[PDB]
């Protein structure tokens, strides 16, 4: 009636707005819309810290690009906004703390250009590390590379230096870096940026966790799993490359634990 | 108001049709799964179903006892050089294999643990000598506790360990433990560590294991064989069965497609090849 | 403080006076005051797979275009 | 859930019907994704232990 | 299926010992007397050789009695054929044969009726060269 | 409304008589076998009949076990040349004779199996060395699931198989199982194959066993003593016994005349000779 | 959640103030959940042979001819 | 509202089932759909033979070529069906009998590629001859080329071979192998495959002759002539093609007078 | 006598011409190329059963004297709704006389028999391409 569409689709979270005519609707993951701590599923008893607005609005992280040969492109929450504003500061200053996210994907091509994205959301995205010495040997500053985040491998690279070990992940990309067939990835929410029909995908995620609130600092609950499925061709040149950005956005929340700075060792 | 026993909807007749309702078209990069039913794209008869669910629910999926680990104790002579051997181990449900994967299918689970305890003893020196049956007592000895280091020292005495006096040649030995995850329920998967590095702080102080919390130290298993020295030297084995009853489970997760390597998620050279060969247009 | 359920019969024996038909039931007593010592009593129940299936903020109407 | 005659399942296919079309400046090879899963009448019975899945020793 | 992967095309002279072998790791109601099947072009399809899954029951053709032999590695998985002296009669391609569940191969005891999973082939040529 | 074990009518006294009325002659060729009771053709009494069928019906004919295999398993020497013996056994009625006629009787039969499990234990080789008492595992193997190569490799885990650990010198062990048909009730005699072989394939391609399909494969029994390698070899045969409780039964066929030989219904030369000599005009 | 049953008493006991005459019955509790764990119930039913004995698809009066 | 189109389509006869994104509606032939042979209007007197599902599905054709040269193309029914599953056996077997059908001609291409193609049904097909000697001289081999069908010619040839003539049909486009102008060929029920608008043609025929029921084998109720309009041209190369479908499906099928096989000479 | 159920599907189903039963086993012992049929011992009715018994099974006795037909409606009978009736046989013909065929006097007399079949409450699902099997 009056052209109402699931492609066209605007999300405001707070002095910031995105806008899309190209979406495939939008997902919330598990059915589940993100919340604040209830009284009847809350643990720690100082009152906590709801930065709102401050803290709960898109955030872009840094553009990679897409081509022929990438394998793939990852990130974890809250990791990836470790260093975003407002709710970076609030994670850093606080031992405890719980967030959702909606999760914005953008890569938009023509309709001359083609291939599909997989972009999936997995809770305790744990991947899988780089020696045949040692397991869960990936230190913290490689297991966490913040807002630039990492990527697939097609080979597996087993580090053989061991006086110094790499103590990186080694994540295949077939076994979604886990050691799991990337068939099933789409058991998780998840969306497929198929150039031909949609330039973005949207995944609402609700806070995940084996407990109500949880170090965000010590760890991360969704990962943000994006692959190609199909591969990018354009015309008929041979090295096409079409920009990809995600813009990511907490949702309800909130904090405790108030205490002084963390400066943890990144590099 | 769906039982697990319950009969899934009957299949109703349908005949022909053409219009506008398209319901073999959709799309997936949406991200869901058109559901639907033979009456949507084929013309079909009035069935009443009779088939359920029933033996597919979490619950009978996991209403089995799984062989965890396998403890190894003995009862050799007095005159020996090498002391009495009494069996330590850590509960896990990751030394195995079977039982880990399907536990896998899941990201989070909440289950109250029944064990049982088989026990498998033999001699092992080729003699005449003699031995009287024998009883084993399994402490648990929760993180914290002391750990024995002797098969006779104080710790055996038991005050507050729980602990099982098995007799053998009798039914094996099953207890109940309810959910004791220090969590609201039990993580499968951690994306995480136990320590934060810190800036002023060197390195080594700030490292810990990826995936490693506490979230999974239950404490170890103690055995021993109750009897005292016995001439000739007597072997015994400790089968250990797991049963997660009155289960719970969330976010579901794809199999282990590869065979495990560790504790964790990682993975070995040259065992990434789970599919075998087949040709694109053979049946 | 019996339990007692229901069976739910698959074969039949040829009776009625007794098996076969006339709704054949089971006791179950807990003897223990801890819940987790009890059995499992697997009259569980099913759900909508939708959680995992139609994530969709949007209704979906699967006769009509999944995109509109 | 063997390979089995008496319990063969048939047979699934692909075919073009028409052609794939394109035009001028446009790849003339492309890829199709395949997606399987049950129908909400699907059931199954008699657990077993899985043999894509072993331990070696 | 099982596995079923073959190899060992060596065209060797009259009177020389073969190996031939088929995977059958994976453990499906395994290939009982197993099977091994050779194609003569001039002829077509037979039975060769078998011995059961576990049990000794080992059917020999008339043809290859003695010569031919049948044994595999009840762990090692994979399943040997010792062919010697070797006429220039045998020369076909050779194929493993899974007959799965053990009944397949004791009813009817040889192979060919219950056998489900197919082999590749290997061509051994013994000639006159 | 008449049961099992309820009484046979009477039968009541009749007089002479003479008229249209033929009890006596009809015409089998119709098919029809006459229903005729004692007074249709003599003179009786009045009788109150007390005898009842309540040891004839099919639960009671079958209400039974019967040996259906026996099992050989042992666990010899570590320093053993031949690898310790685990046995496996198709699950089938038609190893044995006397139960498999009996339930030949009929052509398709719905029952509910119990089995029973009794184990035998022995000495083998003239010493006089000791044996420490056996635990046996019989775990079922449904077809798919991986049946064990080695006493011990990692089936005999069993996450999800169904296992039974029995203890010897005790209880024989006892399980139910239901209805497992794929079909709607179990095929005794199947007149069929498995496999169509089609023109445009190859013979080979194309062949099956007659009477042979899936209606009738129910995996295997795979038992193994769980005690570790003893000194002193130990024989030992599980005897499994087969009662089909619950049962229903349609289509009666005539039981078996000739021993049978193998799986089907062949019979070899010099078996069919069943009935003896006797003379027409002795009694 | 008791099933109590009747026994046809076959030799009476010289009693009939406990056993012998008074209704003698049993009692059986069914202690598993799945319907294949129960024992034979033994009550069963008879019916006619008919099925068997006189398939023929017109009426059989044993009194008349068989052919007519 | 929920964004219901007459472009996009599907429809359901048995167990098979045609589905597009590009239709121009359908058409239902003059307005009546097909139907069984009522009492009060049947003749043969033994009950008739209703094969449903088996015989009324749709049923796929040899793929011709479209292409500059192509002069246009025809079938007609049953003919064009005779050797199809069962409907063709039952056609075989029995004296007479009638059906319906939907007619689905198939040809995509692309928003470069242009012309229009005429699918035109018309009852009673009856085509004209070769000869300039004899008339009414087909063959009924080459009157009936079943599945494949035959071929328009922009050019009469009348068969000079007096020895052995040829005995085909030598059908005329523009005077659609009747005598008759293409131009009003319209009269019929029809559609038109302008690669613009539409992929596919969908025509829904009821059983139409002077009786209620006929000798399929012996007679063509109905003939499906399709004709390029304009012609086919892609961007500037010299010979495009662009491949046509037909899948037909018989409707209310119904046969009497069942007999033995009537093995007829083809060839 | 070597191998059991070893009848192959073309001698198992001979159709329309059927097959007949014999007065004398006879194991085939040509083991390079087996003959792979049936040998059906009449007075075993060919399945190991004294034929005597066979009277449990639906019947009637086509008696000169008194008939000249048998009439007998069988239902559909299997372990389940449906099947493949291409691979599986539901029911069997078995036409055995009794009684010796005589006439008057002579040494060889005949008489002519003659079977016709009526399917009834046909249906079938699963409809696909043509099955072409390969019956010699
Ligand atoms: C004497 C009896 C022992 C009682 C104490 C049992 C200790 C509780 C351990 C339960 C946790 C086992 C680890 C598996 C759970 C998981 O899969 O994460
Ligand atoms: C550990 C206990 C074993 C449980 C599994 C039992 C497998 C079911 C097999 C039942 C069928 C036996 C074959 C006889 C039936 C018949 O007479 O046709």
């Amino acid at each position: 009636a009056c052209g109402y569409s699931d492609r066209v689709l605007q999300l405001t979270l707070g002095n910031s707005t995105i806008t899309t005519q190209e979406a495939a609707n939008s997902v919330v993951a598990y059915g589940r819309w993100p919340e604040y701590l209830r009284d009847s599923e809350a643990n720690p008893v100082d009152q906590p810290t709801e930065p709102d607005v401050a803290a709960c609005r898109f955030y872009t992280l840094d553009t990679v690009s897409w081509t022929k040969e990438s394998r793939g492109w990852w990130w974890k929450l809250p990791d990836a906004l470790r260093d975003m504003g407002l709710f970076g500061q609030n994670m850093y200053y606080h031992y405890l703390g719980r967030s959702g996210y909606t999760v914005h994907v953008q890569c938009n091509a023509s309709k001359f250009h083609q291939g599909a994205l997989g972009v999936f959301a997995v809770p305790e995205m744990c991947l899988a590390g780089d020696s045949n010495t040692t397991t869960m040997h990936t230190s913290y500053q490689n297991a966490n590379p913040g807002e630039k985040g990492g990527t697939f491998t097609g080979t597996f690279t087993p580090d053989n230096n061991q006086t110094s070990p790499a103590r990186r992940f080694c994540p295949v990309d077939y076994l979604l870096g886990n050691g799991t067939l990337l068939g099933n990835a789409f058991v998780f929410p998840h969306q497929i940026i198929n150039l031909r029909t949609n330039n973005c995908a949207t995944l609402v995620l609700p806070y995940v966790n084996s407990l109500s609130i949880d170090s965000m600092v010590k760890h991360n609950n969704w990962g943000i799993a994006i692959l190609p499925l199909a591969p990018l061709n354009f015309a008929s040149e041979s090295s096409p490359e079409i920009p990809i950005t995600l813009t990511i956005a907490p949702m309800c929340c909130e904090f405790n634990g108030l205490r002084n700075i963390t400066l943890p060792r990144l590099q | 108001a769906a039982t697990s026993r319950d009969a899934l909807p009957n299949t109703e007749a349908s005949g022909p049709t053409h219009s506008k309702e398209i319901p073999a078209l959709t799309a997936v990069e949406t991200g869901a799964t058109n559901p639907l039913v033979p009456s949507d794209t084929v013309q079909t008869r009035h069935v009443v179903q009779h088939r359920s669910r029933s033996e597919s629910s979490i619950e009978s999926f996991f209403a089995r006892g799984a062989c965890v680990t396998i403890m190894t104790v003995d009862n050799p002579a007095s005159t020996t050089n090498k002391d009495k051997l009494f069996a330590v181990w850590k509960i896990t449900y990751k030394d195995t294999v079977q039982l880990r994967r399907k536990l896998e299918f899941f990201t989070y689970s909440r289950f109250d643990m029944e064990l049982t305890f088989v026990v498998t003893a033999n001699f092992t020196e080729t003699n005449n000598g003699h031995a009287l049956n024998q009883v084993y007592q399994i402490m648990y000895v929760p993180p914290g506790a002391p750990v024995p280091e002797k098969w006779d020292d104080y710790t055996w005495q038991t005050s507050s360990n729980p602990s099982i006096f098995y007799t053998y040649g009798t039914a094996p030995a099953r207890i109940s433990v309810p959910y004791v995850g220090i969590s609201n329920a039990y993580s499968h998967f951690y994306d995480g560590f136990s320590k934060v590095p810190l800036k002023d702080q060197s390195a080594a102080l700030g490292d810990s294991l990826y995936g490693a919390a506490s979230l999974n130290d239950f404490g170890i298993l103690a055995v021993r064989v109750v009897n005292d020295h016995n001439p000739t030297k007597v072997t015994s084995k400790i089968r250990v069965y797991l049963k997660p009853k009155h289960i719970r489970v969330w976010c579901p997760r794809p199999p282990r497609a590869v065979a495990y390597y560790g504790p964790g998620v990682d993975y070995k050279d040259g065992t990434l090849t789970p599919l075998s060969t087949k040709d694109l247009t053979t049946y | 403080g019996a339990q007692v359920s229901s069976q739910k019969v698959g074969a039949h024996e040829n009776s009625n006076r007794a098996y076969g038909g006339s709704t054949i039931n089971y006791t179950t007593i807990n003897y223990y005051r801890d819940s987790a010592s009890n059995a499992a009593s697997k009259q569980d129940f099913s759900q909508d797979p939708s959680k995992f299936t139609e994530p969709i903020k949007d209704v979906l109407i699967k006769t009509a275009p999944m995109l509109n | 859930t063997i390979d089995d005659s008496f319990t063969e399942g048939g047979y699934i296919s692909v075919f073009y019907q028409t052609r794939i079309v394109v035009p001028l400046s446009t790849p003339r090879e492309m890829d199709i994704l395949g997606f399987v899963s049950a129908c909400n009448d699907f059931s199954v019975r008699l657990l077993r232990d899985t043999t894509h899945i072993e331990q070696k020793a | 299926q099982v596995q079923l992967q073959e190899s060992g095309g060596g065209s060797v002279q009259t009177g020389g010992s073969l190996r031939l072998s088929c995977a059958a790791s994976e453990y499906t109601q395994s290939s009982a007397c197993m099977g091994w099947f050779r194609q003569a072009p001039g002829k077509e399809r037979e039975g060769v050789a078998g011995i059961s899954r576990f049990f000794g029951t080992a059917y020999y053709a008339d043809s290859v009695k003695g010569r031919f032999t049948i044994s595999q590695d009840k762990a090692k998985n994979t399943v040997y054929l010792q062919m010697n002296s070797l006429k220039p009669e045998d020369t076909a391609i050779y194929y493993c044969a899974a007959g799965q569940g053990c009944l397949t191969t004791i009813q009817a005891l040889g192979g060919a009726y219950g056998y489900n999973a197919w082999g590749q082939g290997t061509q051994v040529t013994v000639s006159s060269h």
